[PDB]
Formats: C-alpha cells, structure tokens, sequence
DNA sequence: TACAAAATTCCATGACA
DNA sequence: ATTGTCATGGAATTTTGTA
DNA sequence: TACAAAATTCCATGACA
DNA sequence: ATTGTCATGGAATTTTGTA
C-alpha cells in the first residue's frame, strides 16, 4: 500500500531519493552502497525482526547484521529494538552490562552495645562435637565473642545469646536472613528483652561486612595456629577471641579491647598511657577517642553505573539457579528507593520485597 | 600513686550449694575491685576444675592483674596457683576467718547474697535462668558513692537497661 | 655490655641525644614524646619481636604498636619486617596484596585448523543418557563442535574427534589438564595424527579462554530456547552448534561460518556480497578478510601489580585447600620467565611446575 | 549467471550393502558438487530414516541449497521430502537408469568406490574405522582441473595432511 | 633552613560470605 | 523493610635529628 | 559548508570456567 | 613447558541526506 508510491518515484518520510526504488519478482528492492535489499512491506517487519533474532536469540547488532544481509528500511535498529525489549527469554537469562552504584559506608555506631553483627561460620571439621561459630562483633568497637556450636540453629543462638547479654543489652542485632535469625522463635527472644532485630537484604553478605570482615580474621588466625597440627579448633576460640579483641587496628591505632573498656586488661603488652589519669580523666579520653575515629568515605562511582529510580523496570537475581536455567527473575517495578543502593521492589507476584540493588539489574530496552 | 583501674583486681567468692537448678548448685562471683562490675558462673562445685573452667571463660575478655580470694581449698590448690602463673595474675589471699575485700566489694557481695534470696525463694530451682537478668541488675545499680553504676563506669556510656 | 655506654652519656650511632636514658628496676629507660619506653639489650629483641608477633600473627604496624606499648630501640620496624619474612605461617596464611600484570592477548592464530581448544561443559542434567559436551573451538574462526558424551573421559574425546578429524587436521589442540587430555591414551591418539598437544598452566581457565567463553554462549543459547520447557538439551545441540556458528560477532563483522568457507550455506538470512565472484576471486577475499581481524592489546597495568623476575621467591597457590588450611603453599624460586605472565617454578620439592602468575603471589618480605 | 560455489549442490547416494564393521553395513555419500568435498557417514540401511539422521549432522555445519540423488526410495519418499522443505533444501531427482551429475563429481564418486575396494580387501570387516582415513585422502586429493583439492576450494588454504 | 633516613600514612588488593 | 569491611605491605609522604 | 538524526563504533561489564 | 575472551546495550563518535 505506503509500498506502491515508491516506484512512482514520490516522496516518503523515511525512504531517501536519490536512490531508485524498483520492482523485481513482486518484491520491491532498493540499490544501496552495501548492495541492492529488500524493502518488506511495514506488516512484515516485525515478522521478519523476529525470525532474524530467533535464530540465536542475538542482540542489537548481531541481529541487525542478520537482517542487513537481505532487507532495508527506515530505521532497522528501531524496529530491532522493540523486539528485544519484548523477547521474555532474552531478558531473563542475559547478563546485566552495567554495575550497581557505588557502596555507602554507614556511619559507624555511636557507642558500644548500641548494634550487634551476628553470623554463624561453619560447618567447620568436627571438633568436640562441634561444627559451627556463633560470631558476635559490636558495630562500634568491633569487639567480639565466639561461640562453638553443633548447628546454625536458633536454640544455638539462644542459649549462647542469653551468656553474653547477661553483660549488657544491645539496642539493635543486625544478621543475614539465615534460617536461625528469621524464626519467629528469635524474635520472641529479642522483643522479650527490648532489642531491635533488622536483617540484610537477601543473599547480600556486603550488608554484614562488620562479621563477615571479622570471620576471614578468625578463620586466619585459626589457620595459622593449626599449621602441621590436626584441626582442633574448639580449644583455640577462647585464645583466638582474646587475641583478636587485643589486635590493634593499624587505621584506627587502637583494639577492640581499648575501645570497649578504655583501658587493656592483663594482657602481653599492654598499653600504660593512662597510668595517671583516673578512671573519670580516662573515660572522657575514651568518649573523645570514640567520636574521632577514621569514617572511610565513598568510592567514585564506575564510568557505567547505574541508580534505581521509582517507577524503572528492575530485574531481581535468581538466588540458586538450577542448571540451564535463567539466572534473572521477569521484571518488576521499584516501588521505593530506600537509599541509593537499597530498594524495594513489586515482585514475583506480587509481595513488596527489600533487596540490594547489586542483586538487581534494570531492565534493557 | 596509681589511681584504681578495671582489672586491677578481680574478688572471686563461692556462693552454694544451692537447690539444683539445671543440675548446677554453686555460684562461682567475680567482683572488679573498682568498678564494683560482677560475673557469675555457675558451676557444679567448689572446685579449682569448676574455678578454672569458668575463669577461662572470663579471661577470654580480660585478665585481672590481681585476684583476691579467701582461703577456700579451691583457690589455695597448685592447679589453680599453676593456672594464674600461666596467665601472669597475681594470687592473693586474705588471711583465714579474717576475710578482708575492699567496703565497695562487701556492699555489692552483700546486695548479691540478697537479691540470690529475695528470687531463690518462690523458685528456689529456677535460678540459673535468672543469672543473666540478675547480673544486669546488679551492674546496673546506682553506687551512692560516685553515682556511677559498674556497666558506666566499665564501659564509659549510659546502658540500654537502666534500673 | 652496649647498653653500659649510654648511662654514661657517651653516644651509639642509633640513639639520639637529647633524650635521657636512666636506670630503673635494673632496666634500661627512656624518655620520650610518646612516654617512657624500656629498651631491651639487643640479645632480646629477637624474643620480644617474636612474643608481640606471636599473639595474633599480626603484620607490620599491628606488631610494632604492641611492642611499641613498653619498648624503644633504633630501627624497630626493621626487626619486625624480619620476624614477618620468617613466619613459616603468616608466609602460607595471608593473602597477597599485589595484582598480576595485565593479561597477554595471544596472537589470533593465522588459519583455520592451526589451532583447535577443547573443553567439556557439565555434568548437564541427564538428556537420553547423556550428561556432557565436548567443545572443540577453532581458534582462527570460532567455529564450534559440540559432541554430546556420558562422561568427560578420553574414549569419549577420542571417539568425537575421530568424527571430527575426518573432516581436517589440527596442527595444535589445547586443552586445560583435565584428566580425559592429559591421558597417555590420548597422547598417542594425538602423535599417531602429528596433532601437537599444548596444555594450560594448571588451574588457570583464562588461558582457554577461548573455548570457555564459548561454552557460556552454548549455555545461555540453551537456556533460552529451554524456559518453561524440561531440559531436553540432547536434541537442541546440533541447532546450537547451528546458530552459534552463523551468528555475527559484532566487532569482527563476521560469523565462525563465514570466517571458515568464505561464504554461507543455505541458512535464514545468508549474506549474497559475493555471489558475482568466482569462488577463486571469492576465497581471496576471504584470505584478506582473514589477516585484516581486530585484535585486542594487552590493558594498562594497574597500580601496583608485579612481574616475576628470574631467582625471586614466589608461592604457588593451594588448589583444593582443606577447611582451616593454608591457601598458599611454600615459597619457591622463578627458574625461567617463559613470559611475563607465565612462569616455570621449582616447587615442593624439588620438580618443575610450568604455572600462571595470577596462581603465584611474590613472596613478602 | 552466478558462478558455481560450496553448498550450492550437494549429490548423495548410498553404497553397499558392505561387510559388517561395528555393525552397519552401508556409506551414504555426500559430495560437493561444485569443490568435490566428500562427507562419508555409516548406516544400518540404506533408509530414510539413516538417511535423514546421517543428514541431520551434516546439515548443522552446512545446509546445501540443493541436494541431488537417484531416485532410490530412500530419497523419493515424502518423509524425506518434508525434512528438506522443513530446512528449505530444494530436492532434485536424476531421471531412473539415467543417474547423471557434474563430471567433476562422477570421477569423483569413482575414486570413492575404488579407493574402499583397494581397503575393503584385506580387512573387509575393519571398513569403519578407515571411514575418517578414506575422506581425508579424497578431500586432499589433487583435481587435474583446477589443481587444487577439495579442501583447498571449501576453506581456502592448505591442509596439514596432503597427498 | 636544609638534608637523608626513619617513621608514619596512604591505599589497592583480596577475602569474609 | 535498609546500608560493605579492613589487615596487609610496598610506595608516598611527613617527621625527625642534626646542622 | 552546516545542520539533526541515524548509523556505526566504542567499550565497561560480567560470565565461561 | 606457555598466553583470556567476547556478546551486550547505552553513550560517543562519525556518517548521511539534504541544504
Ligand atoms: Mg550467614
Ligand atoms: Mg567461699
Ligand atoms: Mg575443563
Ligand atoms: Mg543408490
Ligand atoms: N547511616
Ligand atoms: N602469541
Ligand atoms: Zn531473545
Ligand atoms: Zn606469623
């Protein structure tokens, strides 16, 4: 129809002259720099656009080359574009090309107890009986208690949770979504004695890096301590959570230990700067050394980074993905953006989720 | 010279036996000679092996320069002379049936033989899970003198539970 | 004994003047900014360093602020870095703060044929008995063969590439040093044939790049064409190998097809440019378009990477490591730089180990 | 017009029956018809379905715009025929008793019949695993026209077995 | 008012998941 | 509904002891 | 001899192990 | 004795159709 003008020589928007537009076989062809192509008709494009990217599900250009070997029309990669914005398979199982802002870096915890880190490490080689660590660092102080385990379980945590704040009570006890955390056995245990509970994002140990940053120490020393030796590590904990709470942080200049209590204990080397000062001079040293404490910033953001923005098409990330199978779930929408880098999301459908944009990527085209 | 500091000295006391509450019947009580902050363990003896498995799980914190005692068998063995040596605390003793331990350790030894009753009676079999609410109060207790309670002055802020 | 000198007044090179140095407890003082430090003779030093050290295995400046808490001598940290390089276990513990250098970009090789890699995919979920694929990828075009197999074993390959090299010869095949090439079985497959056999450094599947980088496109073009459906993959490899082999890659403009014969088969959308050339003048052209291919250059280094000099200690990285076990192994020599991203170690203890600087880190200190 | 080019003509015929090796007992023949390229794949029969699924290998390294063969039942049948539609094969048929193709490809064939009688004597059961040994010869076998083999015209350089 | 060398700080790199 | 962290050891910078 | 928009190229990002 | 690779899709650049 819009095809039958051309060959009479007459203007289209879209259609150059100076190229000459004829017939041949019933297919209308155009002579081209490349060669001389096929125009289809508008009703076959998308048709043709399709059978092109089928061939192997190809992107913008691998699938545009396809097409460029028989057919022209105005604006080819248009038309290419809209099919692989509605190609299902394509988007759920290709790679995202662009990466997830930069990190923030929330402000360290004013005073000790005021938020507990918690993780289990494990299983570990049986020792005693035991094969898990029950790992508690303090946000503020990074001090830490280990506790051995059989299983990751809540009674675990229970029973060694109610050891430690039998010294004091946290305000706040971050974990990952762990089966033992998110019982409602735990929340019971902690709504019964005041403590917030708040967890990460799913699959996004980034959100823990206090503990997870702690346990890569423990797991080292205990290595090293059990070089040539069978791994015996239950009788080690208590030496190596002494040893760590009293190793100073070259960035911050001081330990754990120091910065809980503000003074060091009995230990080998220990720090005499306040030998003179009481107790009261020394404990506003010690709130005056808490609030000047190194706070790393952000990095800069990557050449090619992205941010979520409400109302952007999102894809979340398949947790565990069964062999040949998509790694992305269909598309959903950001419902908030709770800060740069943590969303939530109208899902899978649909439940409002909270997730960490890394295990996000925005939907192409 | 040197002003009273945490881990100064530590005041370790037996309190037992007990009605059996988790098949446990002593309390083994550390006291921070300056802070006036208190641990309890509870252990199935009085012991040195029952001492020492509890000491090494406070001094997986922090080790006292000094730990005071009685005279109490457990304290005066040579495991537990060989242990503080292993650790470089000092032992000392005070004399027998004289036992002497600064007024501000007294009065918290005293508040905890107290509070152990006034909740050891009505459930005198429960007790081991009310060792942990029974710590915070005691460490969370005003000192009439300084007006600082043993969690402020150990840890130099205010506590999440207050009393 | 030179300790005595110094009460006295008299100068060490070392010690600076304007500090005074008393005796108190039949130790050795002095004053200083920082406070008043013990300084130990020097037949303790090694002791101390050693104690400090020993609590946490800790690196420079942790070390040096314990020991800094009672002592003072000239050049402290000179006697820490020499405990650090004596740690038998910091040595095989820590990991290495220092990158590779920039990866090579091998040569494209110059014909087809010259260059075969190969690699098996899986275990697959089963399909007609079958759990594995035999990847064999031309390195000059990319053209690919899939052959289905039940186990990644030596017959398997030998039976494949039978069906194959009826077709032509390689030159060379690599492969990594799974156990189905480096069999002696298949060995004398390859010399009965003058194949040449030509290895990757052990654990390092960058250097099959190659074919691995193929065998993600294999996967995720399954992937596609299996959602919603149960993994029947068996049936789809010949359409994979198929549409792999006539998909563009968009930087080089060409197919693994086209880049092989010059033209294409009788497939969907097939290019016609030469269908006025003989095919004389036809695969001339081809040998043009051929030796004209893009090929990548090495990146820039990054801040602080390495490169192995010949007589360096370097360690090799423990490839399985047990849990709490030491991922490196113990320092070894660089015999021969082969390039600079490869090099030829004599290892545990003593036998030549061609290997991968990116599964080598330079021994510290 | 169009000069002839690879892929554009692929003839196929089967020979046998032949001694078993490893159980089968025919070779279906494919030849380039324009570089003379030689595939050769063992059958149980000379059958559409041995046809279709020899063929189906082929067929995913290179589809022929044509295929051209006698009109043995195998290739006549309409199973066959509705496979080649499916892949856009256009399917030509030699009239009975009258089997021509090009005369590059009957010198061809030939060869082929030969070169297995000259090896399928002496070992005549042992024909199968030469099959990979016979095509490499063929594919590198100079043509007296154009002086250059099979493998030169399909990919355009020399190969590292000649002949 | 300046030097060389020691001391300190900076910071990429990798590992905890 | 919430959020990366930080020991390590060369290199880069700043401080020190002496003039 | 210069414009806007389409076409093409560039290239970081991530996934194969 | 050996060595990274390259599809993808926004953004950056260059080419095009018309003047
Ligand atoms: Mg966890
Ligand atoms: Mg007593
Ligand atoms: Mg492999
Ligand atoms: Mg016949
Ligand atoms: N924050
Ligand atoms: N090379
Ligand atoms: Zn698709
Ligand atoms: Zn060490």
């Amino acid at each position: 129809a819009e095809l039958d003008q051309l060959l009479q020589g007459h203007y289209i928007k879209g259609y150059p002259k100076q190229y000459t537009y004829f017939l041949e076989d019933g297919k209308v062809k155009v002579s081209r720099p490349e060669g001389v192509k096929i125009i289809p008709p508008q009703s076959d494009r998308q048709k043709i656009v399709l059978q092109a990217h089928n061939l192997a599900h190809t992107g913008r250009e691998a699938t545009l080359l396809k097409i460029a070997n028989l057919y022209w029309w105005p604006n080819m990669r248009k038309d290419v574009v809209k099919q692989l914005g509605r190609c299902q398979q394509c988007l759920i199982t290709n790679a995202s090309n662009k990466a997830s802002g930069p990190i923030l870096r929330p402000d360290r915890p004013q005073k000790p107890f005021d938020k507990f880190f918690i993780d289990y490490i494990g299983p570990l080689p049986p020792s005693q009986g035991y094969l898990y660590v029950l790992v508690v660092v303090d946000g503020m102080t990074g001090f830490t208690w280990l506790y051995p385990t059989k299983a990751p379980s809540t009674s675990a945590t229970v029973k060694s949770l109610n050891v430690l704040t039998s010294i004091a009570i946290p305000k706040v006890i971050h974990s990952d979504q762990g089966a033992a955390f998110t019982s409602s056995t735990f929340a019971e245990w902690a709504k019964e004695r005041g403590i917030h509970l708040e967890f990460s994002t799913p699959y996004h140990p980034q959100s823990s890096g206090k503990v997870e940053r702690k346990n890569s120490d423990i797991k080292r020393l205990l290595t090293k301590l059990l070089v040539g030796r069978p791994t015996k590590w239950y009788d080690l904990l208590p030496v190596v959570q002494l040893a760590l709470n009293n190793t100073y942080s070259p960035v911050l200049k001081y330990t754990p230990h120091q910065l809980l209590f503000g003074i060091d204990s009995n230990t080998p080397f220990a720090n005499q700067d306040t030998l003179d000062l009481t107790r009261e001079e020394e404990l506003s040293l010690l709130q005056e050394i808490r609030t000047s404490l190194y706070h790393p910033s952000t990095p800069p953001a990557s050449s090619r980074s992205w941010s979520p923005v409400v109302g952007q098409l999102v894809q979340e990330r398949v947790a565990r993905p069964a062999s040949l199978r998509p790694r992305w779930h269909k598309p959903s929408t950001v419902l908030k953006v709770l800060n740069p880098r943590t969303v939530v999301i109208l899902d899978h459908l649909g439940n409002n989720r909270t997730v960490s944009i890394d295990n996000l990527k925005p939907t192409s085209h | 010279d040197r002003p009273q500091k945490p881990f100064d000295k530590f005041f370790i006391d037996y309190i037992g036996p007990l009605p059996p509450s988790q098949g446990y019947l002593y309390v083994l009580v550390v006291v921070d000679g300056m802070t006036g902050f208190t641990w309890l363990y509870p252990t199935k003896a009085p012991s040195t092996s029952a001492t020492v498995k509890s000491l090494n799980v406070l001094t997986s914190i922090a080790i006292p320069k000094v730990i005071h005692s009685d005279q109490g068998a457990a304290f005066t063995s040579s495991t537990f002379a060989e242990w503080a040596k292993e650790r470089g605390i000092h032992l000392e003793f005070s004399t027998p049936y004289h036992p002497q331990s600064s007024g501000k350790v007294e009065r918290k030894n005293s508040d905890i033989k107290r509070l152990l009753t006034k909740l050891l009676v009505g459930r005198p079999t429960k007790w081991y899970d009310l060792l942990p609410v029974v710590q915070l109060a005691l460490n969370n207790t005003y000192s009439p003198v300084l007006k600082y309670t043993p969690h402020q002055l150990l840890f130099g802020i205010d506590s999440n539970t207050p009393f």
